[PDB]
């Protein structure tokens, strides 16, 4: 878990500590990650969907989130993927909400995203390449 | 022909379609109003706005996305809901709840005048009203909703349908928001609800209230209240227009002036009281004296626009005025007395004036200290904040001779001994059942009109019941089963409990066992 | 007195198993009739159980209701009072009877007398409301008529209260 | 400057915010944040619209399913409570147990409707641009459409217009609802039949959109003469609510209504070349089947098998049918007369093409009706009966 | 002007000197007024014809207005009649306006208030009583 | 907590909010608040529509109308610059002249398009509710609906599909628009064919709504021959964006267009008892009128009257016409004898009926395009081309 | 939503003039610089549907071309 915190290893460091770290030689090449980053802006409908689905069922099926409070959204990283029925938060909402209400506040993914019924995916796989993607 | 015709884009615009309205209705015998009413409305009445349905729906769904957006994007993204002062995030559970029976029985009300009216232009101002009032009901809905989710007391905003029973300052709206409106002649609902309830009391109600709701940091009711008045307006108009309708009916000049003087009465009785208390003791920060608010709203301005303006047509300055001016001086810190005094049966929390409020209440009220202040100041020193204590001013009131009586009319309450605003106390028996009644307006209404008049009473119901059962069976309670929703404080800590009322011993009297 | 619960108490049990008891029409619309002429209006014979009459109240008319339709002619539920009168007839009268009435104080007591003994389920739904709203568009012609007229004084000994307590 | 001081924001300005972020307590008084959370749910969980709606209306406990207590605190002279069971016949164990199965509160209500109010204005600009009403029937147009379809405005306003009680004398929230949003489509539909009138009119010259000639027709002319009538009945004749809405809906509009917008309007109109009508039919059918959906949750799901009082309710549901579908059938009777005056088109206007047009409408109402509520009927017998006229 | 302001004639006093003027046997029945009040609710709209409307052209024509800040809205009390053409709102704000589009933030109106083609009026006038309403 | 700063807000923070209120200065800086107050209006004051659009395309001086200076700073391989002169035949003394006459920026095309969105879906669901599908020629719905109108939906998706050069090429930002506004309505209509046979398939058990009967009839039945050869050439054959434009929906969707979605599809609906199929026709006619203000303000009403290269431009657009009008009375040519399938009804499907069409898409065609730009075309000269292969 | 939040409820607020000065300058040079790239984004994306042969691909990037009309307008 605490390896997706937003100031997670070198983040912690400040002045010439960080610029060490920052420059050294191992840290010239990127370095392959199986974390995923949701940006989820916040609204009425949102905050409910990460009280009620993201912290309690979501956590547990996947202990490795991490939510911070970034003042105008929430930032999510989590190992591997997030997964979000918009069924589910319909239920919760006591609303009509199909995926694609789910994505008018859906901000940012930085992994591969994608649509399948009235599920909303964000996968470290490589969608595509080493997984189709199929029709309903 | 099949190959020529004129190709210029043309539409049909909504006032092309308003204008063939009137032509609707239709001559046949059995073609009359289902209800009761001396008045007979003319029929060829016109209306003040060109609504057709495709237009209204246009119209209000626009308002409702601008009104939704910032409630579920930009205030919810600040955080708005808990930036409330707690003594107006308190406020707002009484104010939106009571409020929307109002805005739920003006749909039936706007029903029944639609039926009265002959002019089919004045059956559609009345049929945008019911659906008008529709959108309020579920607009005063969404703001204890919108509190529910997002303040830090949601007690009480999540399930006042149901704990507004237990209490006596219900009774009162009941009466003139809620069978005021419906039960009657057609017309004496029409000024009960529109001319006075919409036209002069929401002003201040659902206008003026968003000042004081924004100095105590609330922007949500702002956003939602000012949008409802938007349609309230047309509503003015229709009462208006009611009175044009029956203008050269006979019977208005027989009738119009006592049924506008009954009206007017029966909506000032509870408002002028309880909106001057909800806005003075249910604040921190204050915008002007309610007596100000009062005075520019309802005397200057709709007693000289409305009142004054209709002078040449045989309406007349209201015979209870005189009466109504002393009230809006005294009787909302006379109401103050008994809802402090009575806290455990509401369903909000209460703050007692602190010594900023007391200097405040004696510079705009002087005198104000000498009679109210040492009453609430003694309570403070006799635990009245403190779950520990065992005490309950109404207890207190009862010990001191200072007993609480309920009006069989307004079911306003009257403390006779204390109170400053207009009113004395009369007890009749009849037919072996004692009435208190407590102005010379609705004294006249019981002694006419008795069968209108038989509401219980919350002693009559609780007699000889211990407080803490009434509480418990009424849902007055927390969702742990025992923290009383009302308390007489708005602190985090040291709520009172079921336990901590149960050891006070109070027990409902009946206040007329001794005459 | 000491009240008990509101919703759930001894009188409304014991008035529930009265109301049981009803085997056919003509026993019920008795039983209803004299229920609302002893417990209902300002002109009730007994307050006693004036916090439980209309719930009561309620359970007869559902009794009544339902025996009407286990044991009527359909015809019978359209056009006639379970009395056995002619719906049509129980209007032509009573409005004849309330245009007759001197007084404010005539005309209020034959309104309030017909719907203690006509309201539904006795009288047909739509009959009775139609005859209501004449009769109260008389009453009120009446009341209304200089209306500030008599002085508190007069009204309370036109009313017959007794005077317990005036304040000064 | 002006008169009066300039109120201090309380969120925004930086004493009053301190001051309050100071009052507020660090955690919250209690955890049950779902408002009115013992509404008892029709579906899954909670829905936003019976949040919203229900319990608004403060019945007692002596009118079924009612929370409060006592009596009210002002009746009507002579004693006629606010609300009562004195209202209906009908009986239930809880006035608040409807649901519309489109779960329609204000907003979404008029929300869908100034869609439609914005895009019939595109469409009529883009239709006469088009100039498509050049390959409409110029007898159609000037004779039926004008004259019996412009007539048939005012058996929607009849409709609305029965409502007016139904608004005042209903004894629940989610009911008045249905029945508000009901009426204001009803009259809807009338003001969109004389908007229709009203555009052909700026595209043909002399052709006369006043209600003149349609008020005539519905007034006087035998073709609408028992339509007139039972509408006449439905909204002035009766006082029981759920008489009104059922006779209303459930047995006039389904079988004349049906018939008159459907099966002649709109069906007529795809054989003689109007490509304008349907655009405006395509609308009150639409209206027609949402408001369906609510009658039948209310008279057919519920009221009809209220565990108490379900037979006694269907004593009086089929008396009232039995009553207001022969006003219909003989409604219909005249109204086939229409025919004499159209072009014979086969399996469409002739004797075959309005026997199975009456067989759809009897057949679907027995199905979506009848069958529903225990009631017998013979539809061959009920079209052999309006054939008399044709 | 200064009459109609908000704070005008006894709205000035406090305490015992408001008090003896609020008792005084003058000031028991209505005084008939030849005012209006509009209300108007704070909008991007709204302010921008409260601003180039009713404070320029608006005042031009009745001297009278009075136009006080009540944080979320403006109050508006003149002499006679105000009225607002929605064909000139919609040319200073370049997009499509018609009067009932004006009606989306007109909260309150204390005086007789129509609407005829693009105008939107409200006046002392008796309407339907004094003068007539017509159609388009 | 969490690992980063909870950032306090400006606006709310009362330390915050307090230094920013000492920062702001007591005055406004300009007076000027108009957005963009210079650009040149087109009606009578400036709208938002050409305030949020006009100039955001960045041109130098050298490209008509833009304000900037200097190379682009990237250009292709061999110097092709990222916008040019070379990219069309047509002049103009400003490429920013254009104005779509509907003033649609992003925010009103897709508000009103999600209106037709979720009005369409009410709509269908009481479509099959009301079962009047039931009085629908199963020939017609099975053989030209389900096998010819799918197979129009090919010709939407080519004209669709012309305009990805056309987006990337074009010279202003409102000439973007209005392109990429018409290829989204294009692409739309072929979506809502497919949805309506998509809906009957659920409606009718063995209805297939596949794309391989349309797809094989489109591609190789001679009754789409030419229609298919002229979309092909429009999109795939030239480059020139105002040629394709121009061409496209000016030309070939103004004349066979016309006639197949409006006299043949639309109009032959409401003879067979075809309910259904207006509705969706009556979207693609709105959208092909708001396409065509908008292709009129481009050439019609400014590059035609250039006022120093209108003579110039019309001289290609001449040329232009006379190319495509030849294409698509020959792709009419081929496609009148989908008349020789159906039901002969006078007035509508003989040759009397088709001539009368026939000379309404031609004529409306010398009306809204021919006479505007000097183009002679003989309409009867035209309408006897086409009947050749009737 | 958005419109909503601006129009009506930041405007009611006064939110328009409670920036710190350096920051509404900043907010002149970041919001009409990203406009010129939500513009050109619409011509780049055009240029990609012309180059993908696949209809969903060539679908994926015609969406981005009227969303960045949308950002453009936005900006
Ligand atoms: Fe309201
Ligand atoms: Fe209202
Ligand atoms: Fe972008």
């Amino acid at each position: 878990s605490a390896h997706n915190a937003y100031n997670a290893g070198i983040m912690q460091k400040t002045g010439k500590a960080f610029a060490d770290e920052f420059f050294a030689e191992e840290n010239q090449v990127v370095h392959e990650s199986n974390a995923v980053v949701l940006v989820l802006m916040k609204s009425d409908e949102i905050d409910a969907i990460i009280e009620d689905i993201v912290l309690k069922g979501g956590k547990a099926k996947n202990p490795s989130i991490v939510v911070e409070d970034k003042a105008g959204f929430w930032w999510i990283k989590a190992d591997g993927a997030i997964e979000i029925d918009a069924a589910e938060a319909g239920e919760l909402l006591g609303k009509p909400f199909s995926v694609y209400d789910l994505l008018i506040n859906v901000s940012s993914t930085v992994g591969r995203a994608y649509t399948l019924g009235t599920k909303f995916t964000i996968t470290s796989e490589l969608m595509g390449l080493d997984r189709a993607l199929t029709d309903i | 022909d099949a190959l020529k015709v004129n190709r210029a884009p043309v539409g049909v615009e909504p006032q092309e379609v308003h204008k063939w309205l009137q032509s609707f209705n239709w001559d046949f015998k059995e073609n009359r109003t289902k209800y009761p009413t001396k008045y007979h409305m003319a029929n060829e009445t016109k209306e003040q706005f060109k609504v057709i349905a495709k237009e209204y729906a246009r119209m209000e769904a626009a308002k409702d996305e601008r009104q939704f957006g910032t409630l579920l994007d930009g205030l919810t993204r600040l955080g708005a809901g808990n930036k409330v002062h707690p003594r107006w995030g308190e406020t707002m559970k009484v104010i939106s709840n009571f409020l929307e029976v109002g805005e739920y029985n003006a749909i039936a009300a706007s029903a029944m005048l639609w039926d009265s009216a002959t002019a089919a232009e004045q059956k559609n101002g009345y049929l945008a009203q019911v659906l008008d009032e529709i959108r309020h009901t579920h607009q005063c809905a969404f703001i204890n909703h919108y509190y529910s989710k997002h303040y830090h007391d949601p007690a009480g905003h999540n399930d006042a349908r149901r704990t507004r029973a237990i209490g006596p300052l219900w009774k009162g709206m009941k009466r003139v928001f809620a069978d005021g409106f419906i039960s009657g002649d057609a017309v004496e609902c029409s000024v009960n609800l529109q001319l006075v309830g919409e036209a002069c009391f929401t002003n201040p109600l659902i206008v003026a209230v968003t000042e004081w709701a924004s100095a105590n940091g609330d922007e949500i009711t702002p956003t939602v209240f000012l949008s409802v008045e938007t349609d309230e307006l047309r509503h003015m108009a229709n009462g208006y227009q009611t009175v044009v309708s029956i203008a050269n009916d006979p019977a208005s000049a027989k009738f119009l002036n006592t049924d506008l003087n009954n009206a007017f009465w029966t909506q000032q009785k509870y408002f002028t009281p309880v909106l001057g208390y909800l806005f003075e003791y249910g604040s921190k920060f204050k915008v002007e004296p309610w007596v100000k608010t009062w005075n520019r709203w309802v005397y200057e301005d709709w007693g000289g626009i409305w009142i004054g303006r209709l002078g040449k047509y045989g309406v007349e300055s209201p015979a209870s005025l005189r009466d109504a001016k002393r009230d809006a001086y005294w009787a909302h810190h006379d109401l103050a007395l008994a809802a402090y005094a009575m806290w455990p049966l509401g369903f909000a929390r209460l703050a007692l004036p602190d010594e900023e409020d007391q200097a405040w209440f004696e510079a705009n009220y002087p005198g104000w200290a000498d009679h109210y202040g040492k009453i609430f100041n003694e309570w403070k020193k006799l635990g009245y904040e403190d779950p520990k204590s065992g005490f309950i001013p109404y207890q207190w009131l009862l010990a001191n001779g200072h007993d609480v009586y309920i009006d069989r009319v307004s079911q306003v309450p009257f403390i006779p001994s204390l109170a400053k605003g207009t009113g004395s106390l009369r007890v009749h028996e009849f037919n072996g059942k004692k009435h208190s009644l407590t102005d010379d307006w609705g004294e006249r209404q019981w002694l006419i009109e008795p069968e209108r008049y038989e509401c219980h009473n919350v002693f009559e119901q609780y007699e000889g019941r211990e407080l803490s059962e009434v509480i418990a069976e009424g849902h007055g309670v927390r969702s742990d089963g025992k923290t009383l929703i009302a308390q007489p404080h708005t602190r985090g800590d040291n709520l009172w409990t079921l336990e901590d009322i149960k050891r006070a011993g109070c027990v409902f009297p009946d206040p007329l066992a001794k005459f | 007195a000491k009240r008990e619960p509101i919703h759930d108490n001894s009188i409304r049990t014991e008035w529930e198993a009265k109301i049981a008891k009803l085997t056919s029409v003509d026993q019920a619309t008795k039983f209803i009739q004299d229920f609302r002429l002893a417990y209902t209006s300002p002109f009730r014979k007994s307050y006693d159980i004036d916090v439980d009459y209309q719930y009561i109240e309620r359970k007869i008319e559902e009794k009544l209701s339902v025996l009407k339709t286990e044991k009527l002619p359909v015809a019978d539920l359209i056009t006639k009072a379970t009395t056995g009168e002619d719906a049509a007839a129980v209007e032509a009268t009573w409005i004849a009877k309330i245009k007759a009435a001197k007084s404010k104080y005539e005309a209020e007591r034959i309104h309030i007398e017909f719907r203690q003994l006509y309201k539904p389920p006795v009288l047909p739904v739509n009959v009775f409301l139609r005859t209501d709203a004449a009769l109260g568009t008389v009453l009120m012609e009446i009341r209304n008529t200089d209306y500030y007229g008599t002085p508190l004084e007069g009204l309370r000994k036109e009313r017959g209260v007794k005077v317990l307590h005036l304040q000064a | 400057p002006q008169s009066s001081q300039v109120t201090k924001r309380g969120l925004t300005d930086p004493e009053r915010a301190a001051i309050i972020a100071a009052a507020v307590p660090d955690h919250a008084l209690d955890t049950q944040r779902k408002y009115h959370y013992f509404i008892q749910p029709r579906w899954k969980r909670l829905s936003e619209y019976e949040q919203l709606s229900c319990y608004a209306q403060p019945n007692p406990d002596w009118i079924a399913g009612g929370l409060d207590w006592g009596d009210w605190t002002q009746k009507f002279h002579g004693g006629r409570p606010s609300w009562g069971n004195e209202s209906t016949e009908l009986r239930t164990t809880d006035w608040y147990r409807h649901r519309d199965p489109a779960r329609r509160w204000h907003h979404p209500y008029v929300k869908d409707k100034s869609e439609e109010a914005r895009y019939t204005q595109r469409f009529l600009a883009a239709y006469s641009s088009e100039g498509s009403i050049r390959t409409i029937d110029p007898y159609w147009r000037d004779e039926i459409l004008n004259k019996y379809f412009g007539a048939l405005l005012y058996s929607e306003y009849g409709l609305f217009n029965a409502h007016s009680s139904v608004g005042r004398d209903c004894l629940s929230d989610t009911i008045r609802q249905t029945a508000v949003f009901a009426a204001l489509d009803k009259v809807d539909n009338a003001q969109m039949i004389q908007m229709e009138r009203l555009f052909i009119a700026k595209l043909v010259p002399g052709f006369d959109a006043s209600t003149d000639v349609p008020k005539k027709i519905w007034t006087t002319d035998p073709i609408y003469s028992g339509a007139r009538a039972t509408v006449q009945e439905i909204w002035q004749g009766v006082q029981d609510w759920n008489e009104i809405l059922w006779a209303g809906h459930a047995v006039y509009d389904a079988t004349f209504g049906q018939f008159a917008r459907r099966e002649f309007f709109q069906r007529l109109a795809t054989v003689y070349g109007d490509t304008l009508t349907p655009f405006f039919t395509a609308q009150s059918q639409t209206y027609f089947q949402t408001t369906r959906g609510a009658i039948d949750d209310l008279f057919v799901y519920c009221l009809a098998n209220d565990s108490e009082f379900g037979a006694h309710n269907r004593t009086f549901l089929n008396a009232w049918t039995e009553h207001y579908l022969a006003s219909s059938v003989a409604a219909l009777k005249d109204f086939v007369g229409l025919y004499a005056k159209v072009e014979k088109v086969a399996g469409a206007t002739d004797r075959a093409g309005v026997s199975e047009a009456l067989q759809r409408v009897f057949g679907d109402w027995k199905i979506d009706y009848a069958d529903k509520i225990g009631f017998r009927v013979d539809v061959d017998q009920k079209v052999d009966a309006v054939l008399a006229g044709y």
